């Protein structure tokens, strides 16, 4: 959830 | 015997002659880029990369391509990253990126650092690499954001992040796919590629045409950091 999707 | 040509869904192909044991094994096999045009030829092994030379492919007949090396002596090979090791050679930087993307200061105000097109080109066009090292993500989002600025999702189990110093072009550019900042009308995405020296790990890939000099910019796609929540209000307005 913290990081680029 | 006969060539055979492997294509990726993203664009990139490894040529060659299959062995007795029809696996691409040899001192001439060779990876083409996307661009059909740039390439690693060399020694490969099963489809695995050992040692490619940089090559231009100047054309094909009947399946048979012809290549010309590029002078100089830098070899490339295999070099998938672990959690600890990003790469073996941090300052060999990828030439197929070299020829198409720049990090200069971003025109994003107080955005640090961008990457920049130098070169006009149409859409669906791959433009860079995202390698990093490899982590789960439950070490990431068990961590402070403040250390998960490059962080990118590969796949529901690994998670590619370049962490300190290596966010640092001076200590790594081998891939510069970390430094595209966020828009939310980006004229890139983040699409996964199958590399011959990174392994899996993803690209950035033009949406439409982007011009020589333009900054290069993806949906970030975030829960994330503040500057990330202000600039979403301030899309969501004069928007
Ligand atoms: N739209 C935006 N506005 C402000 N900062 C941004 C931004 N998009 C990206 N960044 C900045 O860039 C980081 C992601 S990494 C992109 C590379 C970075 N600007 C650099 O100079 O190395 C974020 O943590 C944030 O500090």
């Amino acid at each position: 959830k913290r990081s680029k999707k | 015997h006969g060539v055979c040509w492997i294509y990726y869904p993203d664009g990139g192909s490894l040529v060659g002659e299959v062995n007795e044991d029809g696996e691409m094994t040899g001192e001439k096999i060779a990876y083409v880029y996307p661009d059909e045009r740039t390439a690693l030829y060399g020694k490969f092994i099963d489809g695995e990369m050992i040692e490619g030379k940089l090559a231009t492919l100047m054309s094909t007949e009947e399946g048979r391509p012809h290549f010309e090396l590029m002078p100089g002596n830098s070899v490339y090979h295999f070099d998938k990253s672990t959690s600890s090791c990003i790469s073996t050679n941090a300052l060999l930087p990828d030439p197929y990126e070299s020829e198409r993307v720049y990090v200069a200061e971003s025109l994003i105000s107080s955005a640090g650092e961008g990457l920049f097109s130098k070169v006009a080109v149409g859409p669906n066009t791959v433009m860079s690499f995202y390698n990093g090292v490899r982590i789960t993500h439950q070490e990431v989002d068990s961590r402070d954001w403040a250390l998960n600025g490059n962080t990118l999702s590969l796949d529901e189990e690994t998670v590619i992040d370049v962490p300190e110093p290596y966010n640092h072009v001076s200590k790594y550019c081998a891939s510069l796919g970390h430094k595209a900042n966020h828009s939310f009308t980006p004229n890139c995405i983040y699409d996964m590629f199958v590399h011959p020296r990174f392994g899996p790990i993803k690209c950035i890939r033009t949406l439409r045409a982007v011009e020589a000099d333009e900054e290069l910019t993806v949906a970030y796609g975030y829960e994330a950091p503040e500057w990330y929540q202000v600039e979403l209000k301030a899309f969501q307005a004069t928007q």
